[PDB]
RNA sequence: GUCUGGCACGGUGAAGAGACAUGUUUUUUCACUGACCCGGUGAGGCGGGGGGGCGAGCCCCGAGGGGCUC
RNA sequence: AGACGGACCAGAGCGAAAGCAUUUGCCAAGAAUGUUUUCAUUAAUCAAGAACGAAAGUCGGAGGUUCGAAGACGAUCAGAUACCGUCGUAGUUCCGACCAUAAACGAUGCCGACCGGCGAUGCGGCGGCGUUAUUCCCAUGACCCGCCGGGCAGCUUCCGGG
């Protein structure tokens, strides 16, 4: 009895946590709270080598196992929360954030209320390269 | 998920040498839905394909 | 192996009766195993939600937070934690070629709720404007800031929560503030940001149940 | 030989300056120079729009932008093809086209 | 000499879970004090209570009372 | 727990220069403007001499998140005791004394006069139609339109030079 509230009109909220980024990407549903967690799922779980752990492909999957294993509960809405690496790096998306999320979609999950959620640090400690960078 | 789609319009030849080709497309079972893909072979408006990979969203390479 | 699931309850969360909407999402708890209770483990959390799905009249922009204090036959009562604004909005507000004002105080209500809240405003561009700047000078701005801090000090300092939420949702605290600089400067964006609570006093089961009625 | 008259940076008047950090680089350089630019985006990107607004849950749900500000380096942004060199009476142009 | 396990000095109560086999003791945790230990003092005003009342704020309130917090 | 003070931040302001950015309070200085106040040539520039002087660095205490010369490893390479990645000492932080250098650049000594226009911006003073202001009409900015001073800069030219 997963969300024994049956109307069949009755939708189930969740949210998302979206967190991409270069080399990985990861989705991780969660009730409203965020303290009690429902199939945590990435991309390097899916493909062999590590040059192509953040690829959209790999996010595709991900969504695809997630909404599979979010479905079998009663879970049928979500709120989406997206975030980039921040503190003192790029702090914009990644590529793996537009084929995750779309996967979702059109997998069927009735989403509402999407939103970022990122740090933006005023002012914060010194940024790691040594005044002239990475000279490559 | 083995799919088909018809073809609106050529947009431009693309890749390293020029062999692949942007394109246009719907799905020949709704309209309204779309994509847009490479492919590779003379291929003109008026043709049907077998799409695997329903899904990518490819852009300029 | 067993699944970690099928050993779980779902409960559900209620909210105060301030709100129209007194119904909201669900939460999961894990069943009792000798020590680790549900209700000891589920007292704590926090529901962060917008207002617009409380009211379904009222702005979109704005969150409140909703600690959960107190639980009765699986449906969890709470009580106001914090408020808080959204970051769309706040990014698109700050604009360039204009002048920002921030100001901030700390005061005790009628109970003894500690919180300290915060406030900002824009210059504004009267319409028939040319010179493309709209800056200030420093001192007509001190006033200003000094007058954030009487007006809400003034408006708290009298009530006990349940008025001074029901200000906060139609905020006329900045509504207000508005009104008074016009003398000085326009104003035309002003809000209440957050609402953070430092201190609480203890828990007194007959004042949320009457407040929660 | 003077390549410019600014020499480079807008300065005009001051002694000293405070520097930031390249988003890309990761070098220290001054405020005046080191090319700004401001974004505005969407988050969905003209693509996925109609597949969410059709799978939502509100009524049409105007779905929010992106903001962020940015600081290239000299080096890194000619690169990045955004700005590109010119020529000696082109130079003195300081408007951005449409 | 020193580390460590066990029996005795070793008492009161309440929760959780066991091995046998269809209760036994066991145990981990919380609390108590009366054995035991420690410090201070010329063993000098401890706890309840209302005879307290100089006052305050919370209730009923004959505005005069007593109830609560001090 | 210790650092840092984002976006607003501008060819905008202040300071002898080095350099200066969260709130509030205190302490003592200063430019410009306004002036039918005052003293009456008291001044400009300056060998010797004297104050201040980024970062690194040295000395003695307190502290030690982040970054990271040295230093050790893993990769690329014909070789790399470098460019890349992971760790990581001195130092980076405050209090008190030393040193006195930089593309310390407007690569342009200070004082004073004269010599062409145009539209702006920042401070102060003088005025004028009008709009708002606020709560019933005034003195506050805000613009609207001009002027005057002394400022940071800008566009244009057969002034004239080179
Ligand atoms: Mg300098
Ligand atoms: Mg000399
Ligand atoms: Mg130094
Ligand atoms: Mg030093
Ligand atoms: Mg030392
Ligand atoms: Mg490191
Ligand atoms: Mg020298
Ligand atoms: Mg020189």
């Amino acid at each position: 009895s997963l969300g024994p509230q049956v109307a069949e009109g009755e939708n189930v909220f969740g949210v998302c946590h979206i967190f991409a980024s270069f080399n990985d990407t990861f989705v991780h549903v969660t009730d409203l709270s965020g303290k009690e967690t429902i199939c945590r799922v990435t991309g390097g779980m899916k493909v062999k080598a590590d040059r192509d752990e953040s690829s959209p492909y790999a996010a595709m999957l991900a969504a695809q196992d997630v909404a599979q294993r979010c479905k079998e509960l009663g879970i049928t809405a979500l709120h989406i929360k997206l975030r980039a690496t921040g503190g003192n790096r790029t702090k914009t998306p990644g590529p793996g954030a537009q084929s995750a999320l779309r996967a979702l979609a059109r997998s069927g999950m009735k989403i509402g209320r999407i939103e970022d959620v990122t740090p933006i640090p005023s002012d914060s400690t010194r940024r790691k390269g040594g005044r002239r960078g990475r000279r490559l | 998920p083995i799919k088909l789609a018809r073809v609106t319009k050529v947009i431009g030849k693309t890749g390293s040498q020029g062999q692949c080709t942007q394109v246009r497309v719907e799905f020949m079972d709704d309209t309204s839905h779309s994509t847009i893909r490479n492919v590779k072979g003379p291929v003109r408006e008026g043709d049907v394909l077998t799409l695997l990979e329903s899904e990518r969203e490819a852009r300029r390479l | 192996v067993v699944d970690p699931f099928s050993k779980k309850d779902w409960y559900d969360v209620k909210a105060p009766a301030m709100f129209n909407i007194r119904n909201i999402g669900k939460t999961l708890v894990t069943r009792t195993q000798g020590t680790k209770i549900a209700s000891d483990g589920l007292k704590g959390r926090v529901f962060e939600v917008s207002l617009a799905d409380l009211q379904n009249d009222e702005v979109a922009f704005r969150k409140f937070k909703l600690i959960t204090e107190d639980v009765q036959g699986k449906n969890c009562l709470t009580n106001f934690h914090g408020m808080d604004l959204t970051r769309d909005k706040m990014c698109s507000m700050v604009k360039k070629w204009q002048t920002m004002i921030e100001a901030h105080v700390d005061v005790k209500t009628t109970d003894g709720y500690l919180l300290r809240l915060f406030c900002v405003g824009f210059t504004k561009k009267r319409n028939n404007q040319i010179r493309k700047t709209s800056y200030a000078q420093h001192q007509q701005v001190r006033q200003i800031r000094k007058k954030m801090m009487e007006i809400m000090t003034r408006e708290v300092q009298t009530n006990d929560l349940k008025e001074v939420v029901n200000k906060l949702i139609p905020d006329s605290i900045g509504k207000d503030i508005e009104k008074a600089c016009q003398s000085i400067y326009p104003l035309h964006d002003v809000f209440v940001r957050k609402v953070k609570m430092l201190k609480k006093p203890k828990f007194e089961l007959g004042k949320l149940m009457e407040l929660h009625g | 030989t003077k390549k410019r008259r600014n020499n480079g940076r807008a300065k005009k008047g001051r002694g000293h300056v405070q520097p930031i950090r390249c988003t890309n680089c990761a070098r220290c350089v001054p405020k005046d120079k080191a090319i700004k630019k401001f974004v505005i985006r969407n988050i969905v990107e003209a693509a996925a729009v109609r597949d969410i607004s059709e799978a939502s849950v509100f009524d049409a749900y105007v779905l929010p932008k992106l903001y962020v500000k940015l600081h290239y380096c000299v080096s890194c942004a000619i690169h990045s093809k955004v700005v590109r060199n010119r020529s000696r009476e082109a130079r003195k142009d300081r408007t951005p086209p449409p």
